[PDB]
RNA sequence: CUCCCCUGUGAGGAACUACUGUCUUCACGCAGAAAGCGUCUAGCCAUGGCGUUAGUAUGAGUGUCGUGCAGCCUCCAGGACCCCCC
RNA sequence: AACGAGACUCUGGCAUGCUAACUAGUUACGCGACCGGUCGGCGUAACUUCUUAGAGGGACAAGUGGCGUUCAGCCACCCGAGAUUGAGCAAUAACAGGUCUGUGAUGCCCUUAGAUGUCCGGGGCUGCACGCGCGCUACACUGACUGGCUCAGCGUGUCCUACGCCGGCAGGCGCGGGUAACCCGUUGAACCCCAUUCGUGAUGGGGAUCGGGGAUUGCAAUUAUUCCCCAUGAACGAGGAAUUCCCAGUAAGUGCGGGUCAUAAGCUUGCGUUGAUUAAGUCCCUGCCCUUUGUACACACCGCCCG
């Protein structure tokens, strides 16, 4: 059997939208066991589609430059946050990463029209994939902000950011960059 | 883990104020003429145990982490870590503190200042004595 | 606003530390020291007393991040 | 209301900067209403996406 | 023009103490808004950023008191249904 | 039809088929050790998978299926080491680009014995109220420290340096090998990995500026050449208007070699290592290209020309 971090159960998760469906990895095949494969997903075009969404939220945890070359730090990271998450929530810790991908991620978002200088926004509306970057993008970004210096672990800041990305709730620094992007969207539209 | 009942929350060693709460090499690093370094060799000397804060100490190792400080060569704290290793008038080996060490600054300053050399003339118009490029940087302090 | 822990413990938050945290569900070090308003090395090393009592179940750790659980 | 939606085909992308793709709509109804729609970020033809201005129909930017 | 499957909070019960999970009240730290008022920037101009309103108005959660909210039974309703209209 | 583009050369990826190796190893068998194995420990036969490097194969949009005047070619999939390897060379033309300072490569001018010559001894290019520029290092919790565990490649060398012994550290002494797949060198490089100490404050983050000492190089170090021990421990709280470089073993982190070099890399030139976020699109901006078009310009808009 295939099991997460040795103690984990990937194929019990579950889905509850369409467009998110088609993209969000880790149900069926694509579950392994750690998140470094060190694959090219980037080859081609929609290639990143298919790659391990633990490995994705795993990618976009070195994005700030002295973290950057070093990857284990994230699967350091994402092993301790994981464990820390079951213990909080009581559920696998894998469903809380597809909620949280799926209420953080945008919805609609503004296109800048104008000169240089001049911002007047258009609303459009997000392309799941879109959907899926933006959100772990605005995931990883609420756990550093978060971070940075309260002297939480970025395991205790990111499963707290993570569960409350999930939960819904204003406390997520994810939540609130998407809820100003619809609300700018309702602004223009 | 404790709760120690006689705590001193300020401390006073050599002229100087001490924070005992912090760690206590790192309490004593607080004064002039000691670094972590020879903060670590004192009190590895002084037998004073490095888990305990500056706080829990009793008035003996205070005055035996002073008495080593005071005089240096007798307590075997090697010749390479005293500040002034051969001093230019007397030609002795001493550990210079707080005010001990700002005096031999403003002695070592106006003895290059009474000779008439170039180290001293640096001193005096404010220029860095190295002979670094004053061109581009060491601006910062001027109108 | 300046930040003030305890380095060494007290009675009043002894109690804390004691009575309290084992019905906390999820315990980490940083959200010991957040709620008791304890330091870092207190905090650590109380949890630290906390594993030789055998309130608290560790779960995993890792250089300077630790997990802790509490007990049944 | 909040709607879901069906991509038949991809025309060409609108955007100062290149930015929009300008994509047709079908609506997962099982109606036959066809929108034209600007999209953001990338897109291929069979995915779906979440309405929640259902009405509004696309403009050249 | 209906009837009867599931959703609600309108009335009666057991339960309510023991069961579990949520809203009350107090200590706790964390994110944290705007009407506006000013400023800066788009040649001129805010529909923007930034200051001050204020770390206010707030909301998510942990431990105290609730004799609460409940979950188990009925209807009164509301919606899927049908019909019907096409 | 011809040059330019491509082709080509140089580099990386494929070969359990071939040609072979005591100056590279492997398998096998002995001896050696400590509890059948573990060992860069010591020697003999066995061969090329490893390690080299030659020969030649291999990829041609090839195979299948979609979009295409079913035409080029464009997309998806399989079969596969590879369905995008990175650099060099670069046409017809031109610039009134940089080059008397790289030339025993020069046309003029000046200098030519108190020389604009040359050598000798010192100073100066390094100076400091200021602007503008590359680049280093940091602003800490994905972090600093302290111990522990195992990793590279390109090159350099008559100077690289094996092992001892004295040296807290830099360093001395010595005794050795190599013109190098032989000796440095199983090149035990840095992150990273595992434990430890630190606990949001100018803090152990940051280390400038200094005051003393030891050691090297050199004739010669004061104007700190560098290196090393203690102290001194300042700016710095993620950087305003603007803007730079970049699409896959890539950005970025991190050390390492070659150049300069008696002693020297905050520079350059290479080299591996850990290794992503996002795009496979558009002329908005910037930049040049074509096409149409107007012209009283052709020394070509720095043009022409009217009072
Ligand atoms: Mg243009
Ligand atoms: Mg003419």
């Amino acid at each position: 059997d295939i099991k997460l971090f040795g103690k984990w159960s990937t194929d019990d998760v579950q889905i509850n939208d369409i467009s998110l469906q088609d993209y969000i990895a880790v149900k069926e095949k694509y579950a392994k066991y750690l998140p470094h494969s060190a694959g090219r997903y980037a080859a081609k075009r929609f290639r990143k589609a298919q790659c391990p969404i633990v490995e994705r939220l795993t990618n976009s945890m070195m994005m700030h430059g002295r973290n950057n070359g070093k990857k284990l730090m994230t699967v350091r990271i994402v092993k301790h946050a994981f464990e820390i998450i079951h213990l909080l929530t009581g559920e696998n810790p894998l469903q809380v990463l597809v909620n949280a991908i799926i209420n953080s991620g945008p919805r609609e978002d503004s296109t800048r029209i104008g000169r240089a200088g001049t911002v007047r926004r258009q609303a459009v509306d997000v392309s799941p994939l879109r959907r899926v970057n933006q959100a772990i993008w605005l995931l990883c970004t609420g756990a550093r902000e978060a971070a940075f210096r309260n002297i939480k672990t970025i395991a205790e800041c990111l499963a707290d950011e993570l569960i409350n990305a999930a939960k819904g709730s204003s406390n997520s620094y994810a939540i609130k960059k998407k809820d100003e992007l619809e609300r700018v969207a309702k602004s223009n539209r | 883990l404790v709760i120690p009942e006689k705590f001193q929350h300020i401390l006073r060693v050599l002229n100087t104020n001490i924070d005992g709460r912090r760690k206590i090499a790192f309490a004593i690093t607080a004064i002039k003429g000691v670094g972590r370094r020879y903060a670590h060799v004192v009190l590895r000397k002084a037998d004073i145990d490095l888990t305990k804060r500056a706080g829990e100490l009793t008035e003996d190792e205070v005055e035996r982490v002073i008495t080593i400080m005071q005089n240096p060569r007798q307590y075997k704290i090697p010749d390479w870590f005293l500040n002034r290793q051969k001093d230019v008038k007397d030609g002795k080996y001493s550990q210079v503190l707080a005010n001990g060490l700002d005096n031999k600054l403003r002695e070592d300053l106006e003895r290059l200042k009474k000779i008439r050399a170039h180290r001293g003339l640096r001193h005096f118009w404010g220029l860095r004595v190295r002979g670094q490029h004053t061109k581009t940087t060491g601006r910062r302090g001027r109108t | 606003d300046k930040l003030n822990n305890l380095v060494l413990f007290d009675k009043a938050t002894y109690d804390k530390l004691c009575k309290e945290v084992p019905n906390y569900k999820l315990i980490t070090p940083a959200v010991v020291s957040e709620r008791l308003k304890i330091r870092g090395s207190l905090a650590r090393a109380a949890l630290q007393e906390l594993l030789s009592k055998g309130l608290i179940k560790l779960v995993s750790k890792h250089r300077a991040q630790v997990i802790y659980t509490r007990n049944t | 209301p909040i709607k879901l939606a069906r991509v038949t085909k991809v025309l060409g992308r609108t955007g100062s900067q290149g930015q929009c793709t300008q994509v047709r709509v079908e609506f997962m109804d099982d109606t036959s209403r066809s929108i034209i729609r600007n999209v953001k970020g990338p897109v291929r033809e069979g995915d779906v996406l979440t309405l929640l201005e259902s009405e509004r129909e696309a403009r050249r930017l």
